[PDB]
């Protein structure tokens, strides 16, 4: 028995220059005599640039290097889900083995443009901002931006939790985070109970650079296995900006010409190719979809950074977190102003559609007149109505932490508030008139809420006035 | 007879050997196509473009695809000729990729017909036609402050979401509709998703069968990316130079041929230019932007969208575009937020086609006085926002009352836009227009509220919408 | 023959050549030990450590100690190990160097003593503890805004010269002669006066019957600054594993090194990164952080000062540090200035305890309320700067006069300060913190002057000090 053999002529920093290897093909998974594997990114002409993706401290010079002739697969299956996996498919939560059969290429065609159908169905987040003014539908592609310590963490985190109900399978891939705070999600999620249908994808920080660097691949292969089978699946990858400094290194370690601040020349072309297999299949390919909600964090909010660019350009819309809503109070931070969705509208049932229409320009008039409210107060009784306004829409898109809504209380509260019902309550008891008044429609309502739940659409505007009127002539003000 | 081999394999960027004497030209197209000899190979079929010449019989080539599978030694069969693709009647009603090959699944072209090379020079300095005649559109904003001329290039610019794509098929609609010609989408960095959306309302439309589709979806390597516009370009070129027609070019976005560009470029290895930008960014949009001229056989008119990164219009790519256009166009995400679309800065347009001697006289005192009058709101706007209206003195109140018509009456309701609001579209001309802001203007409704104006159409619908509210 | 031979010397990088088939592994520990030969020589007995492998037989090496002396063909000494740390009950009381020798003139180490490796792999998933509960410390900022973590990773950045040497002082004057199990103090490019201050005072408390100190140096070169950390942390881990106690874990000035990285990164043939750091910047912190933890045989909590270059928070030390740890504190020299110690930014200091589940509603909310009325009063600076504190409306007027005195008030009286000041030192609890802070955002306390809340401990304190001077 014998195989394709090379021999290493330099070993360092995780990278492994191999001479020979004649008949070895790009991206060809390599083992060295050690027993750790590799991969042949570089093939020049007298040598082999290859990846070492486990420990190297055990190679060394004039080792002999074997070819294998097979490409990086993954293990899929229904078995994954309640599990954490290595970006390879080991196990690493100590649970046993993972019994699965199936597997798929890393790298795999996308989606072709005549397989697609147009987005036309909701993905319900639970946070009333987001479903109000930046819809998400399945099949989209969100980008999730913003500094350190705003909230997106936490927004994945509340999104994965609401997708009880529906049908829709999660999967959380972790980049380049501590592996404390990665046992601490995964406790988060075991509490309220969805690691029934997620599956946690790690890539810690002390493992070697191409683990960080493949893991959103294995992430959306896992993805896409239940994609073609009719399934609907939630990909989130927690830090690109760290999936591209994993890569950078490697690209500067290999030597290759380096573009702007140091990026390697294909990064656009890594994360093109990463976020172009989210899609929407037509009802001939079984009607599945694959989302994705990738993040991107910003240093003092430049969005203007080559990879923040690169991102934004890509996807179907974007999400701003900022401190400075975090601190005053608005939490969740969404710049509603800054935000966008192109998809929106087709991904928003009727009843909600008929009131993010008023919602939007409520905003903007408040925010518009806000810039001047140095020079002049009680400029007239217009001015006046707009920001009373626009107070109270702010004090009602406003939620805390773990505390999901469903649509019909979202659009029930936003009706209330967008026909002016809380006019006439003080901007400081808003929250407290949004709790009762959903205890009040759970306990008395619940014909409307049963009539939003079936048919998608408002009731009619005298019974929901009634109740409405109803609840505020017990309501205290206080 | 010389085939290449394969040396090295660098990611995206490929070297291939010659032998002496017999190398291919720079451009040239090179394939490379193996049946795997055993289960430890990978069949390809994949294409290349000559970048270099490395010297020691060296080529130093750029893919069109992915590279995986490549192994060093590899045969290449060098064509001869630049990328060739398929040309005539034959393209209308199809979508193409990079190469030529159609990807709308309804056959293969075939391999008696005639191609055409991507790569050729601009027509020269004898052969041009330089006559101005306005292009009528039916969007109130265009026809009116910023007109686009038959023959010319026109630049859309704005940020993300604020509708540059919806315009477009918009214009494609309109124009395919009251001009019968022939038009050509070249969608430059497409989104999948978007290019199915429009291929399917192409479809529902029945605007296709008279234009043709080229689409380099993201996820392609930055070579086909930036050879997507050429061949584009080069079925326009057809229609134009061969059959004497006049054609329509529509481009999807160019901040991502840039991008591409400065990729490819990066790749190759030269040195970044100013923020980081490849060196030769000037040179390489003047050889896209000059073949799309007039001349004696016919005109090629074209429509391109631009993405202005975080707002900046200093970046390189807008700053370079903004050279070679002949009318601008900036959207805004402030007007799209308060209801009006098209969203169309009524300010920031400018055209050259805004000349007495071009459009008319009275077509250039109404527009005048349109944009003094809204300039003249815009000033007065933070003089209120401090002192209150009812300090202000009584002909600027009418000043303001007369802008806010004006402002809402240059919205308008677009065919496309069923799909977003259910109120059918309209075409208006350009008489109309002309004589719907002679009034208002004058005086004929002030009466008339505000909120009736709003995505109107002709001025008759106005006062309909007003009798209908009572008012 | 297992030796070697010296090629090249560079800085603090040596180039070691060995017969074929006999080279160290990676992080083996290479011994020089010369006797001069003649007077054109001096005596030379340092270590290395291997990095590289060249090829062609060759070992590029980093120098642990000046090399200064060293001679092409100089005998290299192979020990077949890394650097080997002594551990156990022996290193209480005792300061090391990098390499494990102790230099406290107290006596050598029995060469038979156990002693691990420097570097080993981290701890994997399965094993980590979990758990988040409050550590108390006696400071009004940290016990209210960002609470610390027992058991978790607590992080101090600031600047030069703001007050962080002093508050890791004042936490260990705090906590240390509490804790009952063991602290580690590893100083890592700090000040040799610092080192010894604080070896004298820990001698005189006592507290040195309990504690190890490795003591690597400004005056150290890249080799003994980049393992100095890694030396602190073995003996911090043989405590953890093979005892289970509680560990405390102080580094000062963790920055340096990644700085003694970036020294040696360039000889070592790397391309730079963005701003000039090494490529492997943040592997190699990983590969130290991680280690850093607590698992179920027992815990380990730590505190590492972060010097921040130029006092850019974006730089991408301070920037990859963020990542690693569970409660941060930001120090200002803004604040610094203002005579506000400790200095603390209230508003970029976070924590993972600051949940109403750990701290409690009460607590909870009147932390986001001083929050509020910082970012509020932050918010109004610009326009009070501009046209002065008239134009404010009544409520902003309270809100500014509500958070110069919350702002003042977080300052403390620190025990360490008074060799600095005449005023003895305060230990404040969580209770009372939050019953203070809650009063003053009540309305109790309008009418006190500002300066009576500056560096006092209880908020009775600052009306003993408003009946001291004036009423
Ligand atoms: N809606 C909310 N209400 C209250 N607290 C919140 C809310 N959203 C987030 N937080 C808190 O804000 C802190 C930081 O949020 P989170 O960690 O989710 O953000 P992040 O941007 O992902 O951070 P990191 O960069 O540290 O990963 C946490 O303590 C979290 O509990
Ligand atoms: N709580 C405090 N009370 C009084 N003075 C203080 C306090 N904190 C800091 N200072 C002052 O600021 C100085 C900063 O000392 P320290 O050594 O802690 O700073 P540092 O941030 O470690 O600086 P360096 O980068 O020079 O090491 C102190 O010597 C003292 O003068
Ligand atoms: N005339 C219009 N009427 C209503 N909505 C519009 C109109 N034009 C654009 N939009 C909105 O813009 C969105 C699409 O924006 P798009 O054309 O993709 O902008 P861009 O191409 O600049 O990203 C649609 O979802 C739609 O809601
Ligand atoms: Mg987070
Ligand atoms: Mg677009
Ligand atoms: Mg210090």
């Amino acid at each position: 028995q014998v195989s394709d053999v090379g021999t290493v002529i330099q070993v360092g920093d995780g990278i492994a220059r191999a001479h020979g290897l004649d008949n070895v093909m790009s991206g060809e998974l390599v083992e060295f005599a050690n027993g750790v594997m590799g991969m042949a990114l570089n093939l020049e002409e007298n040598n082999v640039g290859i990846v070492i993706l486990g420990p190297y401290t055990g190679i060394k010079e004039g080792d002999e290097v074997r070819r294998t002739g097979r490409i990086m697969e993954v293990p899929v299956g229904e078995a994954l889900i309640g599990r954490v996996v290595n970006p390879l498919g080991q196990p690493v939560d100590g649970l046993g083995p993972v019994e699965t059969t199936e597997t798929r290429p890393i790298e795999s065609p996308a989606p072709g443009v005549m397989d697609r159908r147009s987005v036309h169905e909701p993905l319900q987040t639970g946070i009333k901002a987001i479903d109000a003014l930046v819809p998400i539908g399945r099949g989209q592609r969100e980008l999730i931006i913003g500094d350190r310590q705003t909230g997106k963490t936490s927004v994945a985190i509340d999104t994965i939790i609401n997708q009880k109900d529906q049908n829709m399978i999660s999967i959380y891939v972790a980049i380049g985070q501590k592996e404390s705070t990665v046992r601490t999600v995964v406790e988060t999620l075991r509490k309220h109970g969805a690691l029934d249908y997620t599956i946690v994808v790690t890539a810690s920080a002390s493992q070697p650079a191409p683990l960080l660097f493949l893991a959103p691949y294995a992430g959306v292969a896992m993805g896409e296995y239940f994609m073609y089978k009719g399934k609907h699946v939630l990909v989130v990858y927690d830090d690109l900006s760290k999936q591209a400094a994993a890569y950078r290194e490697l690209s500067l370690l290999l030597r290759r010409p380096p573009g702007r601040e140091a990026y390697p020349g294909d990064i656009f072309y890594l994360h093109s190719r990463l976020l172009e297999r989210a899609a929407k299949l037509s009802d001939a390919k079984g009607g599945g979809s694959l989302t994705a909600l990738p993040f991107v964090e910003t240093q003092a909010g430049d969005i203007s950074a080559y990879i923040p660019t690169n991102v934004i350009s890509i996807t179907d819309g974007q999400i701003f977190l900022q401190s400075d809503l975090f601190f005053s109070g608005v939490r969740p931070a969404i710049n509603a102003g800054l935000s966008v969705s192109r998809v929106g509208g087709a991904a928003q049932i009727k009843a909600m559609k008929k009131v993010a229409g008023t919602l939007r320009l409520d905003l903007a008039a408040y925010r518009e007149l806000e810039a001047f409210a140095q020079f002049g107060s009680d400029l007239d009784k217009a001015t006046q109505a707009k920001l009373a306004r626009g107070a109270r829409t702010v004090e009602v898109l406003k939620q805390d932490l773990h505390q999901p809504i469903p649509v019909e209380k979202q659009v029930l509260i936003i009706y209330a508030l967008t026909r002016g019902f809380l006019d006439d309550i003080p901007v400081e008891d808003v929250r407290r008139f949004e709790k009762e008044f959903y205890l009040f429609l759970d306990q008395n309502g619940q014909h409307l809420l049963e009539h939003i739940r079936t048919t998608k659409d408002l009731p009619n505007e005298d019974d929901l006035n009634k109740a409405i009127e109803a609840f505020k002539k017990t309501f205290v003000v206080s | 007879m010389t085939r290449g081999r394969v040396i090295q394999v660098m990611g995206p960027v490929v070297d291939v050997k010659f032998e002496n004497g017999h190398l291919p030209a720079i451009y040239n197209a090179l394939k490379i196509q193996h049946k795997a000899r055993n289960e430890n190979e990978v069949d390809i079929d994949l294409t290349l473009e000559v970048a270099l010449h490395l010297g020691d019989d060296t080529v130093r080539t750029i893919a069109m695809a992915s590279t995986d599978g490549l192994i060093r030694g590899m045969e290449v069969i060098d064509t001869g000729a630049p990328i060739s693709v398929p040309v005539g009647e034959v393209t209308l009603g199809r979508v193409f990729n990079v190469l030529g090959e159609p990807i709308d699944l309804e056959g293969d072209i075939p391999a008696d017909a005639r191609r055409d090379p991507i790569h050729r020079p601009a027509p020269k300095f004898e052969e041009l036609a330089t006559e101005v005649e306005i292009l009528e559109t039916g969007i109130k904003v265009v026809d009116l402050l910023a007109p686009y001329i038959k023959g010319g290039k026109i630049g859309l610019f704005g940020g993300a979401g604020v509708g540059k794509t919806v315009l477009i098929q918009e214009l494609i609609h309109n124009i395919a509709q009251e001009h019968g010609g022939i038009s050509v989408f070249a969608g430059v960095g497409e989104r999948t998703r978007e290019g199915n959306d429009l291929y399917h309302e192409m479809k529902d439309s029945g605007v296709i069968s008279k234009t043709a589709m080229v689409f380099g979806q993201m996820n392609e390597p930055p070579g086909a990316r930036m050879r997507v516009a050429l061949t584009g370009l080069t079925m326009a070129e057809y229609f134009r130079d061969e059959q004497g027609q006049d054609v329509l070019l529509f481009i999807d976005n160019i901040f991502r041929f840039t991008q591409a560009g400065s990729e490819v470029s990066a790749l190759l290895g030269r040195m970044p230019s100013a923020v980081g930008y490849q060196p030769t960014l000037a040179t390489e949009m003047g050889q896209l932007q000059e073949r799309i001229t007039s001349t004696a056989k016919g005109s090629i008119t074209s429509i391109q969208a631009i993405y202005v990164p975080a707002d900046d219009y200093t970046d390189p790519a807008p700053a370079t575009t903004f050279s070679h256009l002949d009318a601008t166009t900036n959207l805004e995400r402030k007007l799209a937020e308060m209801g009006i679309y098209p969203a169309v800065d009524p300010l920031a347009s400018t055209s050259r086609a805004l000349a007495p001697e071009i459009v008319g006289e009275e077509h250039y005192q109404v527009a005048r006085k349109v944009q003094q009058t809204l300039q003249r709101y815009k000033e007065l706007q933070d003089i209120i926002a401090i002192l209150g209206m009812d300090e202000l003195s009584d002909e600027d109140k009418l000043v303001v009352h007369r802008a806010r018509r004006i402002q809402f009456f240059l919205s308008q309701n677009f065919h496309v836009a069923e799909q977003f609001t259910g109120q059918p579209g309209s075409y208006v001309p350009v008489k109309e227009t002309v004589r719907g802001f002679k009034e208002i203007l004058e005086g004929k409704y002030d009466h008339l509220p505000e909120d009736a104006f709003r995505l109107v159409g002709r001025i008759e619908e106005v006062v309909e919408k007003a009798k209908a509210m009572g008012v």
